[PDB]
Parts: structure tokens; sequence; C-alpha cells
């Protein structure tokens, strides 16, 4: 059924599952209207479909055409989701599908059992966890891929780069999803401590720095400081 | 006018002829039913007075034969049996209509309830939906299960009725995911009006006979097919407009006939707001969101 805490190692066990996040699939700027009323301009978007045990991130940038024309649009984002997914589902490999998908967002439920009626054993799940998929964007190098897109398209990473040389997938999820959260929470602060030692690079076919095992612990520490203090400076503790 | 006559009434039961109930008590001198209309189907059917459990009843129309009742002490229950012998049958009714000792069907001349509960139920129809086809009649009680119920046991005390699933492939057509889950048009058009009913007067008497299923043996699975089949239309933006006017009148009339005490179980909270409020025909049924609206507040 529904995905939470006391289940949460079943993420890193050998049943292939996908995490599906359709946050920045519609995105917007809202702006004023030369007669003073407001209208929405589209930007790119992603959909963000993980393997939390591998890593791999299947990256579909939703360009702004496929909204052209088209009405009750955070709607269709959510279709336009399943569909896409359940394409990629239908070009893996049988052995390579999913046996379960994981939604971050409720109303993904329907859309998507849609798609899917034609894959009866995969399982369509939500989940109680409150998760920071919609940070991705905040990767810089994720972000540069959806802005400069001029047609539809799929983009593969690696979003754990080769820290599972290192650590398990559960360790390594655990790092995303803090330093997603910390991207959330206060983007400029994040970035600063990623990037504030200009020895640490970015490898040009990864996107996080090439950390030792030290120095992520001390990242891992700051940016828990970070959720902490933004945590302090949001209700006055 | 027709008569099912009774071979006696060993037990105190509570006796329902359509939408009317009565009370016969044990070893009382009761022998039948008389001035039964002709021309429409009628159910029979009972509720044991020293044992509630299990409403059941019987589904007939005078015209296909001779029916009558006698209770079965091995089985514990009032059958339906049919009488080949038409002349011993007029001979057993004259005599009891003598002494008296039936009480009669008292429609109301000014009264069409029961036409505009049934006017679209065929004994025929009912027949493919409870399988029995050596009986003229049909048997129904309130712990049968439907085909649906039994794919998510015994397969012969079923009621068939049609399968309605929205999230089914039969429903949903490949490249018109969300056109098709959203408006459900095609699923009731062209699967289910043209490739399963053929035409919406069978489409009606399968819904008409599930309510009323619902209603007098409390048929769970009768209750969830009455609301499927009401959901299913108003879900399609695409709907003849005759549908629509006799779809209101006979959710109208069922609405009226369904008694208040029992409409928090019969009535689905989720259902009739979103056809109500929500749907593409939330403004078609003007009659029957009156009624509801006056009626059943609190449900909605
Ligand atoms: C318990 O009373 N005898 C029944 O069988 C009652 O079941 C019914 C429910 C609702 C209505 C309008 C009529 C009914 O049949 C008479
Ligand atoms: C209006 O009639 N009064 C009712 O509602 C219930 O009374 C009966 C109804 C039907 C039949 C066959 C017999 C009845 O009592 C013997």
């Amino acid at each position: 059924g529904a995905m939470n805490s006391s289940n949460y190692a079943e993420l890193f066990n050998n049943d292939i599952k996908l995490f599906v996040d359709d946050t920045n699939v519609y995105r917007v700027t809202v702006h004023k209207t030369f007669e003073g009323n407001v209208a929405t301009k589209a930007i790119n978007g992603c959909i963000f479909t993980l393997n939390p045990k591998t890593g791999h991130l299947f990256l579909k940038i939703i360009h702004t055409s496929v909204w052209a024309g088209q009405k009750r649009l955070s709607q269709l984002a959510k279709w336009k989701t399943a569909e896409e997914v359940s394409a990629l589902v239908r070009s893996l490999p049988k052995e390579e599908q999913p046996k379960q998908i994981i939604v971050t967002r409720k109303a993904m439920l329907d859309p998507l059992e849609v798609h899917m009626l034609d894959f009866p054993n995969i399982a369509i799940r939500p989940t109680e966890l409150r998760l920071p998929f919609s940070a991705a964007m905040s990767i810089d190098k994720l972000s540069d891929v959806v802005m400069k897109a001029t047609e539809p398209q799929m983009v593969l990473f690696n979003i754990y780069d080769d820290w599972l040389d290192r650590i398990s997938s559960y360790t390594a999820f655990s790092r995303l999803t803090l330093l997603l959260r910390a991207l959330k929470t206060n983007e400029e602060s994040a970035k600063m401590i990623l990037l504030s030692d200009p020895t640490i690079t970015i490898k040009s076919y990864h996107l996080w720095p090439s950390f030792t095992d030290e120095q992520w612990i001390t990242i891992e520490s700051q940016m828990r400081d970070l959720i902490l203090t933004e945590y302090g400076r949001k209700y006055n503790v | 006018m027709n008569t099912v006559p009774f071979t006696s009434a060993p037990i105190e039961v509570t006796i329902g002829i359509d939408q009317y109930s009565f009370n016969v008590k044990e070893n009382q001198p009761f022998h039948g039913i008389k001035d039964i209309p002709i021309g429409h189907v009628h159910v029979i059917h009972f509720q044991h007075a020293d044992n509630s459990s299990m409403r059941y009843g019987y589904w007939f129309d005078c015209r296909m034969g001779n029916f009558y009742i006698q209770y079965d002490p091995k089985d514990g229950l009032y059958k339906m049996m049919e009488e080949r012998d038409g002349a011993k049958f007029e001979n057993i009714v004259h005599n009891f209509k003598e002494r008296q000792m039936m009480v009669s069907y008292p429609k109301i001349d000014e009264d069409d309830t029961w036409y505009n509960l049934t006017e679209f139920v065929q004994m025929d129809k009912i027949r493919k939906i409870v399988r029995k086809d050596e009986n003229q009649f049909s048997y129904v009680d309130s712990s049968m299960t439907t085909v649906q119920e039994n794919e998510l046991s015994d397969p012969a005390h079923s009621l068939n009725y049609t399968v309605i699933n929205f999230k089914s492939r039969e429903a949903i057509r490949p490249g018109h995911e969300m056109e098709d889950f959203l408006d459900k048009s095609y699923y009731l058009n062209t699967v289910m009006l043209q490739g399963i009913f053929k035409n919406s007067s069978n489409y009606f008497g399968e819904l008409q006979f599930a309510f009323l299923n619902a209603m007098f043996f409390g048929n769970y699975g009768s209750s969830l097919q009455w609301h499927a089949m009401i959901e299913l239309i108003c879900s399609s933006a695409t709907v003849p407009k005759h549908m629509l006017d006799k779809l209101d009148e006979i959710l109208y009339y069922q609405i009226k006939t369904l008694p208040e005490q029992y409409s928090d179980i019969l009535l689905n909270e989720r259902v009739w707001n979103i056809c109500l409020y929500s749907s593409f025909q939330k403004n078609s049924l003007h009659n029957t969101e009156k009624i509801m609206e006056n009626k059943y507040p609190e449900l909605l």
C-alpha cells in the first residue's frame, strides 16, 4: 500500500522500484499583463524518476511546447507524467521494468494506474514520506539541462555520482535527501556550503563535489545545522 | 388480476410483496395474495420473525405460469413452486378465495409507484442475471454475491450483473487514458450501451433491478451495481437527452420509495454528491436533486 517509516528498508531491497515526482513537470512564472491583469508563462520542466537502489535518474525534460493550446494544465501535467512514465517502462527490457512505482503525490495515483493497466503486476503506491525531490532543480547541472532544452528529451543521470562505491544505497539515499532538504530550505546557504572550498570540485561526469568520506561527514553536519538554523529562523526558536 | 396461493404459513414471517410488507403469525390461516396486477414483474419476499437474518424472495411474472408458495421444513424457508396442472390451480385458488383466506394486493388507483420502479425490468433479463433455468421465477437473498464481488464464491448462486470497472482496459481506450477516465462517454455509449446492453432500456432495467434487490434484501453487491450504473451516466459528458430525462425520473421514484430509516446504508455519500454537484450531469437531474435535498440533506 503506502510507503512510510515502518517499511523504509524496502526501498533498498532487490525488487526493482522507481520513485516518481511530478512537482517540476508544469512550471510557470506569474506576471502582470499590459492591461494590468495576470498571466502565466510556462517554462521547461522535468519528471523526476529515480531508482533509489542504483541512483539511476531518468530525467524526462518537459518542453513548454507540450502545453501549447491545452487547458487545465495542472491536471494535464499529471496525465502527461503518467504517460511518460508508462512509455519509459514500456521502453525497458522486461527484466529491468519496476515491480513497484512510488509516486510522491497522491494525485498521481489514478493517472498512473490508468496508464499502467497493461502492467497489472506493477504496484502503484503512495508514500507518507515528505521527500524533497522538488529541489532537484537546485542541482545546477540538472537545472541547466532542463532550461537549455529546445525539444522533449530524456537525460539519464546517476544522482549518487560514485557514492555507492563506498557507501550503501541506504546511506546514499539518506545523503541525497539531506542535500535536497537543505537546498529546499535555503538554497543559497546550501550551495555556499557545498562549494565554499574551491579545492573540492565537481567532476564533469558528476553532479556533486568529490568529497572524501571525512569531508562528506563535515558537509552532512553543516547541512543539518542549516536545516536546524532555518527551522529556528522560521519558527523563532 | 392474478394470485399466488400459499399452502400454509407454519412460521411467523414478515411477507414483502413489491414495496408493501405485512405480518403473518405462526400457523395463522393465511393462504396467500390475490388481485396481483398482471402486466408487471413482481417480487414476493420474506423475513422470518425468529431470525431476521437472510431476507430472501422471488421475482416472478404471473403471465409466465401458475405459482404458489409452500414452506419447506427441511430447508427452512418459504419456497416458490410452479403448478403445471392448470385446473388443479384454479380450483385451489377459487376455494381459498371463497373462504377469504387471502389478502389482496391493495393497489391505490392513483398510485404508479410499482410501475415507476419496474418500468424497464423484464423477467427474461432477471433470469440471465439470476441463473437457475429450471424455474420461471428467480430466487434472490441478502447474502448473494455478484460476479464482480467474486473476482475481488459459488458461481451458481451469484448475481451476474454487468461488470462495471472505471479503471479497466474495457473502460479505457489505449491513447485516450485521460480523456476516457475523466469523461466516460466512450465506456457508457460504445462499450456498454451499444456493445453490451444494446439499448438504454436494458441498461435501465438492470439499474432498476439492482436498486430493488439492494433495498428489499439489503443485498450489498446490488447496491454497488446501482451506484456504479448511476455514476457511469453522471460521469459521461455525452448522454442522449432522453436517457437523462428518464434517469432523473427513475432515480426520483427510487429516492421517494427509499424508506427514511434505510438511507444511511443504501445511499453512497460520495457517489450522490459527485453526481448531483460535481459531475457533467450535475444540472440534468432536477427532480432527483430536489427530492434528495429535501429528504436527505444530511447526506449532502
Ligand atoms: C421488513 O419489512 N418487510 C420487508 O421485506 C421490507 O423491505 C423493504 C424495504 C423497503 C421498502 C420500501 C419495502 C420493503 O419491502 C417491503
Ligand atoms: C396499503 O396496504 N397496506 C400496506 O401497506 C400493507 O398491507 C398490505 C399490503 C399488501 C398486501 C398484499 C397485504 C397487506 O396487508 C394484509
